[PDB]
C-alpha cells in the first residue's frame, strides 16, 4: 500500500557527457488533476540539501538549464545534457502524492569514471605503546583501488573490526579503506587476519601477521 | 490519499509562479538593461587636455579656430587662394588644428624610435588616450592582464608615409599603417582577452562603435569595454577636395541653425570611454558618471543622391531608438544635433526633429550643437558630443552655442515647441529623471541615434581626517615624476580632504619602479614636501635581514606615543606583559612610558625585548618578510 | 532575499534539554509551513516535524519516534521558529535543517550539529605504525571532543598521506590514523585544543 | 524597401594612389573609401538594414558573420549578408 | 466561502506554468536560435565562377 | 452579501501617454492563501474576449508588456506605459473569488482623446415617397461630435424613436448620431423641433422642420 | 496547438431545437471544463452554462432564466462540446461563445450567430433624402433578412457618406438611412441580396 520508488545504485560518470537516471515507482502517481507527484532533490557532498525538479518536468530557478526530467505513470528519467565535476554528490527521487512522507531512502550516488584499480593491500601489527597500554589494534589498510565495494574480513572475525573511509581521491580518483581490529592484549597474545575481496581484485587476497 | 492536494497544490505552484516571474523579470533585463559610463578622455584643439578644459571652454563661450599648420610639412604657399576655381588651391586657411599631435612618449611602453616615427600619430593617440581614460576611472591597467575586455574603434585611413621610405625602416610601415593593427596593438600593450575591433562609417563612426560594445556587453562576451575615435589629417587634400564642392566657409566657422550658414568646417580629435553593466558597476562601487539607455543604427539606403539624406530616414532611427529605450518623446529634454552647418542638410534635420519631437511637447526642448565652436570633427565627433552632454548633465547646466544671429527662415520655428540655447540656463535635479539625445548621419547614408540618462542619486557619507597620513607616487621616468609632483602639488592647492587624497592615491593608483614618498599632516606641510623633493631610488633589491642589536638603545619614555598611535602595537604589548607577568614585579606599560628606572637591568632588558618584539610584530603588519 | 539562520547547537548531556531558533528573512513568512530534518553523522535524511501556517490553523505534527519529546513553537510578529528537545539521547546526536515549505523544502538554512553525550574532556594517546621491510602511519586514539589535527613532519611531508575521518569508538571516545607510504625524517605531530595536547612522534622500523 | 543589413571585410591597398588625370575629379575619394563599399551598394539596392565595414587581420570575414549573427538574432533585419574580398594592386606585400 | 478555491487555484496555476514554460523556452530560443544559410556565391582562382 | 466592483466609465486616451484605470470593490478580496481574486478581460469592437491579468500581478503570455496590474484588499489598478491605437476596446474588472457568475457587469469604454467637438445638427423632413407608404420618419442627424453623450428629446414626445450612432471616426475621430422619430402619416398631417444636449454645445440646440 | 471551432448556428422559428457544436483540438480536451457565454446584439455578456471535467464528477451548471430547457453534453473522443436548445425565443438571439476553462476562459471560440425571428423575406423600401436650402440621404426600410448595401454615385461619392447601422424595427423588418453631406446628380444603389432587388434612386432640391 505504501509507495515505493527505486533508482540505479551508483553509476560513474565522465565530465562532457549526458547521463540519465531512471526512478521507477510501485503505483502510478498521476492524479486526476493531470500530474505526478515525484521531485528531484540533490545534496552536494558536505553541503545543505538542493531542488532540482518537480512534477517531474518544470524545472526550479537557479537551477543550470542543462538538467531535465520526464516520465509519466510509475517511470521517470531525469538526464543531464553535459556532466560537469561539481556535480558530485547523492540524487533523490522522492514521490509527494502519499502523505505522510517519512524517509528518503537510500538515494542515488553519483561518482566520477576511471579505470578499475585493484586495491593495495597492507598490515601492521599493534603499536607497542598500546600494548603497554594492556590492548592491541591491529590494522589492515587499502590504497588506491576503484570503484568502490572493498570488503574485509578478518581471521585469527566479526563485530570488533572498525572501517574508516577516505572520500574518492582528488587526483588519481581512488578510494583507500583503514579496518582496525581491536581486542585485549592477552587475547592478541592468545591466538595468532584480513582477507580483502573487491572487483579490483582477481582472487580475493589475505594479508596476516 | 490525495485529499489534501488543496495546500500541496497551492504552496507547490505558487512557487512555480515566483520562479517564472523572476525568469521573466531576467528576460526583460537582459534584453535591455542600462549600461554606465565610468570615465572618459578626450583630446580636442585649443588645448582641451581633459573633460574639464572642455567645459570651461563650452561654459566660457571661446571659440578655437585657429590658421593652417606647417609642422606637417604642407605646401600651404600654393594651397590657400582667393580665386576659387584654381587647381590644387583652397580658399580657406582657417581651421581647427591639435598643434600637439607630433609629439609622443615612445619610452612608456618601451618602443624605439624607428617605429616611433614609423607608427600612425594616430595609434600614438589611440594609446596614451586610452591610458588616460583608464586612469580616470580609477582602475589599475597592471590589474588588467589576463581579463577578458574587449576593445572596439573607428578610424579611417590617412596615407600617413605614401612616399618613398629610407632601408633602414623595413620591417615597420606596413603595421604602421596597417589598420587592423591599431586596436589590437593597445591589446598587445595590456594583455587583454577580448574581441578586438575597428570600423569605418565616415562621421558616425565613433556612435556605431559604442553601440556595437553595448551589444556585446549584453550577450556576456566581456566584463567591460572601450571604445573611441580619432582622426588626425596626414594631408590637406581634402580641403583642396572640398574646396571643388564650394561646400566649404570662406571663414572657417561652421553657423549651426544660423540664417548666414554658408560652409563647414574640419578639426581633429581623440576621444575614448568605458562602458560597463550597471549592476556590475554599481557591484563594484565604480563611481558612475553617467547611464547609457538606448541606441540605434541604420542606413537612408535609396534618397535623392548618393549623399542626399532624407529626413523620413532620421525619423525612422529616431523612433526605434525611442521604442529601444521604451521611453516617449515627451521625456527628452536636449538634443545635440548634427549642426553641419551647410546650407542645405540643416533645413531636413531641423523639418524631421519638428516631425518627431515637435508633437505635444509640455515644455520647448532645447538643441545644441558642438561644432559651432569646434567645427566638424569627422569620426571622433560623435563621441566627443557624448563627453559634453555628460559634463553639462554633471554640472547642471546648460551651456549654449555661438554665432547665431537668426534662425534659418526654411523652418517653421511655430510648428513645435523648439528652442535654442543663445544664452545658458540652469538645469537643476528635480525628483523626475533628465535624458538627453545625440544624433549623427555619415555621408556614406548610415545613421544613428543615442539616449542617455543621469546616473542614479548617490548618497555621500562623511569621514574624519586624520593626524598625519604618507603620500606615494610612483612613474617609469624621475621626470615624469617630477611632473606628477608638480601636478599634484597643484591640484592640492586647492581645497580638498588630505585623508581622501592618501586614500585614492594608495587605491586608484599602479606602482612603478620611480617611487617617492611624502608624509604630511597639513595641506601647506603637502605643498612645501612636493616643491621639496630632490631625489628617487631606482635601486634593485636585494635580500632583507633583520638586524638586531644589543643595549644602549633605550631613553626615557619609550613605548607612550605609539602605544596610543598604533593599536595593534598595544595589544602585542600588553600580550606580551600578561605572558611575562608570572615573573614581573612592575607595570611593564608604565616603566615603557616612562614612570620607572630603565637604567635597571631586569627591567630594562624585558622592556628592551618587548619594545622589539613589538616593532616586529609592526613591521609584519605592513607585509615585510625577513 | 530569503535567509534562515540556525542556532542553539552544541553539546548535552543525555537527558536534558535544548532549545533550536530559526530566524527567517527577505520574505513574507506568514504564509509558508515550516519543517525540521536532522540527518545523523553518515547517515541519509530522516523527516522530525512540521507545523503549518495560520491559514490552515497552523497545527503541527511530529515524527512518533521522538513523539512528545520536541516541540514546534512559531512566532509570526517575529517570524521566528522553536524547536525544543526534551528527554536527549546520544543516538539523537545529528546535524538539524529547517526548511520553508511544508511538503516542499526548497530552501536550506546553515544547518546546526547538536551532540548528546556525558563524557569529559581528554587528550589525545598518540602510537606507532611502521613497517618491516611500504607504508608508516600513527595512530591518534582515545582523544575527546573534536577536533584533533595532524601533520607529516610539521606538514612537509604530503604525499600518499591518508588522514581517515575520526571514528568514535564504543567506549565514548575519538580515534584516527594518519598513514602515509613511503617505500624504501618521518614525524607526526598531533594537536588538540580542547585538552591543549601537543605531541610529536616517529616512525622508524 | 526592407530592413536587410550588410557586412563586409576587406583591407586597404592603395589603387591608383598615384597622380589623377583631373578629368578625374571627384570620383576618387568616392571610389576609394573603405566605408563607400557597403554604402554604395545599400543605395543600389536602397536597403535600410545596418551596413558596416570590419577590417580585423586576415579573419574579418569570419568576424562580420559573427556579427550579423547576433544582429539577426536582436531582430533588426530581417536578412543578412555577409562576406570578404580580398585583391592586390601592388605586389609590395611580396617585397616585405 | 472559501470553498471555491482549490479548483480554481488548480486551473490558475495549470495555465501559469503552460504559459510561463513557454515564455522561458522563447528566451532560450532568442539566447541561441540557430541561424541557416540560404545563398551563397564565391570567386576563386583557377577559373573558378 | 455579493460584493460589487466598480471603475469610471470611459477615458478618452492619447497614443504615446500612460492609462492608469482603477477597480474598486465592495470587500477585500484578499483570501487566507494570500491572493487576491481579480481579472481582466478586454473586447475589441467586433472581437472575442480574451484574458489580460490575472490574480493581480500576473500577464498572460502573448499580451504586450506595456500592461500591468497591481492593487490589492479592495482596490486594484491597471496601468499602461503608452497608449497605443488598436488597444480600443472594452476592459471588464471581473471578480474570482465569488462563484457561479452571471455577467460581466457594464465594464469599461475606452475612446481616442481629442478636441471637445460639437454636434452639426440637421433635422430632415419625410419624403414624400416615404409618405405615400403611410407614414413619416424624421431624423435629427447629429454629424460629427467629439465626445459622445448627445441626448435628443424630439418636441412638437417619446415611445417612438430609435438611435443609432457609429463608432469613433476614422479621420476627425468624431461621432454620427442618426436619432429618428417615427409616426404615421395622420399623426404627422395633424401636427405641424428635436432639442440636442452635448458637452460640445454649450446650450441644447433646437432643430424644426 | 489549442484550437476551437464553434458551428451549427444560423436562423430559427420559435419554438424549436437546435444544437451547436465547438470542436477542440491541439491539448488534452479531458481535462478541462467546458463553458457556453453569449451575447445579446447591442449589450454585454452573459454567463450562459458550463460543464465540469470528468475529475470532478462532469456536472454541469446552467443559467436559472433558461434553466429547463437548454443541456450540455461533451464527446471526449472527439473532444466536441454539445449545446441543445430547445424552444427557443426572440431574446435567445444572440452571438455565442465555447470557451475552455470552467472558471477562467483563458481561450475563447470564434463566435457564431443564431437569430430567432418568423419575419419573412421581402425587398427593400428605397426613398430619398432631399435638403430645403447641406445634407442629403437615402432611407432603406422594411428588408429582410440581412444584409443590405447602399452605394453613393456606386461608390464614386465617399466623403461624408455615413452608412448608419441597421436599426430592427418592432415590426421585425430592418431599416437604415446612408447620408452624405454636399454643400450647395448624386444616386444611392441598394441591393438586397436576400430578396436579390436593386433599386436605386437619385437626390436632388
Amino acid at each position: 500500500d505504501v509507495v515505493m520508488t527505486q533508482s540505479p545504485l551508483s553509476l560513474p560518470v565522465t565530465p562532457g557527457e549526458p547521463a540519465s537516471i531512471s526512478c521507477r515507482s510501485s503505483q502510478s502517481l498521476l492524479h486526476s488533476n493531470g500530474y505526478n507527484y515525484l521531485d528531484w532533490y540533490l545534496q552536494k557532498p558536505g553541503q545543505s540539501p538542493q531542488l532540482l525538479i518537480y512534477l517531474g518536468s518544470n524545472r526550479a530557478s537557479g537551477v543550470p538549464d542543462r538538467f531535465s526530467g520526464s516520465g509519466s505513470g510509475t517511470d521517470f528519467t531525469l538526464k543531464i545534457s553535459r556532466v560537469e565535476a561539481e556535480d558530485v554528490g547523492v540524487y533523490y527521487c522522492m514521490q509527494s502524492l502519499q502523505t505522510p512522507r517519512l524517509t528518503f531512502g537510500p538515494g542515488t550516488k553519483v561518482d566520477i569514471k576511471r579505470t578499475v584499480a585493484a586495491p593495495s593491500v597492507f598490515i601492521f601489527p599493534p603499536s607497542d605503546e598500546q600494548l603497554k597500554s594492556g590492548t592491541a589494534s591491529v590494522v589492515c589498510l587499502l590504497n588506491n583501488f576503484y570503484p568502490r565495494g572493498a570488503k574485509v574480513q578478518w581471521k585469527v572475525q566479526s563485530g570488533n573490526s572498525q572501517e574508516s573511509v577516505t572520500e574518492q581521491d582528488s587526483k588519481d580518483s581512488t578510494y583507500s579503506l583503514s579496518s582496525t581490529l581491536t581486542l585485549s592484549k592477552a587475547d592478541y597474545e592468545k591466538h595468532k587476519a584480513c582477507e580483502v575481496t573487491h572487483q579490483g581484485l582477481s582472487s580475493p587476497v589475505t594479508k596476516s601477521f | 490519499m490525495a485529499s489534501t492536494d488543496s495546500e500541496k497544490v497551492a504552496e507547490y505552484l505558487r512557487r512555480a509562479t515566483l520562479d517564472l516571474r523572476a525568469a521573466r523579470q531576467r528576460i526583460r533585463e537582459l534584453e535591455g538593461e542600462p549600461i554606465a559610463i565610468v570615465g572618459m578622455a578626450c583630446r580636442l584643439p585649443g588645448g582641451v587636455a581633459s573633460p574639464e578644459d572642455l567645459w570651461r571652454l563650452v561654459a566660457e563661450r571661446v571659440d578655437a579656430v585657429s590658421e593652417f599648420p606647417g609642422d606637417r610639412g604642407w605646401d600651404l604657399d600654393s594651397l590657400i587662394d582667393p580665386d576659387r576655381e584654381r587647381a590644387g588651391t583652397s580658399y580657406v586657411g582657417q581651421g581647427g588644428f591639435l598643434h600637439d599631435a607630433g609629439e609622443f612618449d615612445a619610452g612608456f611602453f618601451g618602443i624605439s624610435p624607428r617605429e616611433a616615427v614609423a607608427m600612425d600619430p594616430q595609434q600614438r593617440l589611440l594609446l596614451e588616450t586610452s591610458w588616460e581614460a583608464l586612469e580616470n576611472a580609477g582602475v589599475d591597467p597592471i590589474a588588467l592582464k589576463g581579463t577578458d575586455t574587449g576593445v572596439f574603434s573607428g578610424l579611417m585611413g590617412q596615407g600617413y608615409g605614401s612616399g618613398a621610405v629610407a632601408p633602414e625602416l623595413e620591417g615597420f610601415v606596413t603595421t604602421g599603417v596597417a589598420s587592423s593593427v591599431a586596436s589590437g596593438r593597445v591589446s598587445y600593450v595590456l594583455g587583454l582577452e577580448g574581441p578586438a575591433v575597428t570600423v569605418d562609417t565616415a562621421c558616425s563612426s565613433s556612435l556605431v562603435a559604442m553601440h556595437l560594445a553595448a551589444q556585446a556587453l549584453r550577450q556576456g562576451e566581456c566584463s567591460m569595454a572601450l571604445a573611441g575615435g580619432v582622426t588626425v589629417m596626414a594631408t590637406p587634400g581634402s580641403f583642396v577636395e572640398f574646396s571643388r564642392q564650394r561646400a566649404l566657409a570662406p571663414d572657417g566657422r561652421c553657423k549651426a541653425f544660423a540664417a548666414a550658414a554658408d560652409g563647414t568646417g574640419w578639426s581633429e580629435g581623440v576621444g575614448v570611454v568605458v562602458l560597463e553593466r550597471l549592476s556590475v558597476a554599481r557591484e563594484r562601487g565604480h563611481r558612475i558618471l553617467a547611464v547609457l539607455r538606448g541606441s540605434a543604427v541604420n542606413q537612408d539606403g535609396a534618397s535623392n543622391g548618393l549623399t542626399a539624406p532624407n529626413g523620413l530616414s532620421q525619423q525612422r532611427v529616431i523612433r526605434r531608438a525611442l521604442a529601444a529605450a521604451g521611453l516617449a518623446p515627451s521625456d527628452v529634454d536636449v538634443v545635440e544635433a548634427h549642426g553641419t552647418g551647410t546650407t542645405l542638410g540643416d533645413p531636413i534635420e531641423a523639418q524631421a526633429l519638428l516631425a518627431t519631437y515637435g508633437q505635444e511637447r509640455k515644455q520647448p526642448l532645447w538643441l545644441g550643437s558642438l561644432k559651432s565652436n569646434i567645427g566638424h570633427a569627422q569620426a571622433a565627433a560623435g563621441v566627443a558630443g557624448v563627453i559634453k552632454m555628460v559634463q553639462a548633465l554633471r554640472h547642471e547646466t546648460l551651456p549654449p552655442t555661438l554665432h547665431v544671429d537668426k534662425p534659418t527662415l526654411e523652418v517653421d520655428w511655430s510648428a513645435g515647441a523648439i528652442e535654442l540655447l543663445t544664452e545658458a540656463r540652469a538645469w537643476p535635479r528635480n525628483g523626475r529623471p533628465r535624458r538627453a539625445g545625440v544624433s549623427s548621419f555619415g555621408v556614406s547614408g548610415t545613421n544613428a541615434h543615442l539616449i542617455l540618462e543621469e546616473a542614479p542619486a548617490e548618497e555621500p557619507v562623511a569621514a574624519p581626517e586624520l593626524p598625519v597620513v604618507p603620500l606615494v607616487v610612483s612613474a617609469r621616468s624621475t621626470e615624469s615624476l617630477s611632473g606628477q609632483a608638480e601636478r599634484l602639488a597643484s591640484l592640492l592647492e586647492g581645497d580638498v580632504s588630505l585623508t581622501e587624497v592618501a586614500g585614492a592615491l594608495v587605491s586608484r593608483r599602479a606602482v612603478l619602479d620611480e617611487r617617492a614618498v611624502v608624509v604630511a599632516g597639513s595641506r601647506e606641510e603637502a605643498v612645501t614636501g612636493l616643491r621639496a623633493l630632490n631625489t628617487a631610488g631606482s635601486g634593485t633589491p636585494g635580500k632583507v635581514v633583520w638586524v638586531f642589536p644589543g643595549q644602549g638603545t633605550q631613553w626615557a619614555g619609550m613605548g607612550r606615543e605609539l602605544l596610543a598611535e598604533s593599536p595593534v602595537f598595544a595589544e602585542r604589548i600588553a600580550e606580551c606583559a600578561a605572558a611575562l607577568a608570572p615573573w614581573i614585579d612592575w607595570s611593564l606599560v608604565d616603566v615603557l612610558r616612562g614612570e620607572g628606572d630603565l637604567g635597571r637591568v631586569d627591567v630594562l632588558q624585558p622592556a628592551c625585548f618587548a619594545v622589539m618584539v613589538g616593532l616586529a610584530a609592526v613591521w609584519e603588519s605592513v607585509g615585510v618578510r625577513p | 532575499e530569503v535567509q534562515l539562520v540556525q542556532s542553539g547547537g552544541g553539546l548535552v548531556q543525555p537527558g536534558r534539554s535544548l532549545r533550536l531558533s530559526c530566524t527567517a528573512s527577505g520574505f513574507t513568512f506568514g504564509d509558508y509551513a515550516m519543517s525540521w530534518v536532522r540527518q545523523a553523522p553518515g547517515k541519509g535524511l530522516e523527516w522530525v516535524g512540521f507545523i503549518r501556517s495560520k491559514a490552515y490553523g497552523g497545527t503541527t505534527e511530529y515524527a512518533a519516534s521522538v513523539k512528545g519529546r520536541f516541540t514546534i513553537s512559531r512566532d509570526d510578529s517575529k517570524s521566528i521558529a522553536y524547536l525544543q528537545m526534551n528527554s536527549l539521547k546520544t543516538e539523537d546526536t545529528a546535524v538539524y535543517y529547517c526548511t520553508r515549505g511544508g511538503t516542499l523544502f526548497d530552501y536550506w538554512g546553515q544547518g546546526t550539529l547538536v551532540t548528546v553525550s556525558s563524557a569529559s574532556t581528554k587528550g589525545p594517546s598518540v602510537f606507532p605504525l611502521a613497517p618491516s621491510s611500504a607504508a608508516l602511519g600513527c595512530l591518534v586514539k582515545d582523544y575527546f571532543p573534536e577536533p584533533v589535527t595532524v601533520s607529516w613532519n610539521s606538514g612537509a611531508l604530503t604525499s600518499g598521506v591518508h588522514t581517515f575521518p575520526a571514528v568514535l569508538q564504543s567506549s565514548g571516545l575519538y580515534s584516527l590514523s594518519s598513514v602515509v607510504t613511503v617505500p624504501s625524517t618521518y614525524i607526526c605531530n598531533v594537536n588538540h585544543k580542547p585538552s591543549n595536547t601537543k605531541v610529536d612522534k616517529k616512525v622508524e622500523p
